[PDB]
């Protein structure tokens, strides 16, 4: 059911997504251990993910949340990096995509900082890095991140290190 | 998958030490996110 449509780099939508990706890179406390050492990306492609069933699943839940929160979905656009990116775009997010040992319990984690999500592309802690070179800081291998529409509703605030 | 804290739909992880970190978020229902854009990229080696 999923179709991927390439965006042109001339398209304003490409440019705004690129800008969110590049502008939310930061340095990490691991010195680059998990995600690599970098200040910016080479964006090779941006595709719009089109699936009617998954979109309807999302908007159905979004309406439920909205109605429980004074008609406010608290929708955000957030990054997600995962080894399961191919499953997610075809079948949607589910229990298999959760970070079981995350600090906030077993759920599906998203980041404002693209570079945070980059830490998880090759697995938790960067796993063993890229499949080809076993390098968490590989500058050759193509990586993939999702930029996702997320309904937060009423969000529980946890202050944390 | 765990559950949202009662009376909530998500958790927000507010950075309390690293002043440059942005927030992280957790949802407990897959239907609360849609993977809208697939971005293919390389990280770049600093000069
Ligand atoms: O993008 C994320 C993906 C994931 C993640 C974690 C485990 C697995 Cl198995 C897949 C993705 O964790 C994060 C934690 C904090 C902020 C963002 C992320
Ligand atoms: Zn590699």
């Amino acid at each position: 059911g999923t179709i991927l449509i390439d965006l042109s780099p001339d398209d304003k939508e490409f440019q705004s997504v690129e800008e969110e990706m590049q502008s939310t890179v930061r340095e990490h406390r691991d010195g680059g251990h998990a995600g690599g050492i970098f200040n910016r990306y080479n964006i090779l492609k941006i595709q719009k993910v089109c699936n009617k069933k998954l979109w309807e699943r999302y908007t159905h839940r979004r309406k439920e949340v909205s109605e429980e929160n004074h008609n406010h979905a608290n929708e955000r656009m957030l990054f997600h990096g995962s080894p399961f990116v191919n499953a997610i775009i075809h079948k949607g997010f589910d229990e298999r995509h959760a970070y079981i040992g995350g600090m906030f319990g077993a759920g599906i984690y998203f980041a404002e900082n693209s570079s945070k999500s980059n830490q998880y592309v090759y697995g938790i802690g960067g796993g063993t890095g890229c499949p080809v070179h076993k390098d968490r800081s590989c500058y050759i291998c193509h990586r993939q991140l999702l930029f996702c529409r997320v309904t937060l509703g009423k969000s529980f605030l946890q202050f944390s290190a | 998958m765990a559950h949202s804290p009662p009376g909530h739909h998500s958790v927000t992880g507010r950075p309390s030490v690293n002043g440059l970190a942005l927030a992280e978020y957790v949802i407990y229902r897959g239907e609360q996110a849609y993977p809208e854009y697939l971005i293919t990229y390389q990280i770049m080696r600093p000069e």
